[PDB]
């Protein structure tokens, strides 16, 4: 009843209460990643993946 | 946070393939497909080699 966030294993805020209604609601990082190009050799091709 | 995980090339499911293959070279063909291609011998007469 008086808990306002939850945190992950290593320090993260994982979960928060909605200080209006009683809501508990995961948060997820925003989706990241390399950008990585497939590529046949120049010497024969410029179409990429 | 910031940090990655990236897959490896080969899942568990081809990684047990290769394992399969590895064995049932080393069942039916003894070390010869480690020489050339695997030539299928009794497995009492492997073992009898062996
Ligand atoms: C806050 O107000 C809303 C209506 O806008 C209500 O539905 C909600 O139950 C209230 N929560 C409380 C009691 O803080």
């Amino acid at each position: 009843p008086f808990q306002q966030f939850g945190r992950d294993i290593a320090d993260t805020t994982d979960a928060v209460r909605d200080p209006q209604t009683l809501e508990i609601l995961d948060i997820t990082p925003c989706s990241f990643g390399g950008v990585s190009v497939i590529t046949p050799g120049t010497n024969t091709s410029n179409q990429v993946a | 946070n910031g940090l990655t995980v990236l897959p490896p090339l080969l899942t568990d499911e081809m990684i047990a393939q290769y394992t399969s293959a590895l064995l049932a070279g080393t069942i039916t063909s003894g070390w010869t497909f480690g020489a050339g291609a695997a030539l299928q011998i009794p497995f009492a007469m492997q073992m009898a080699y062996r």
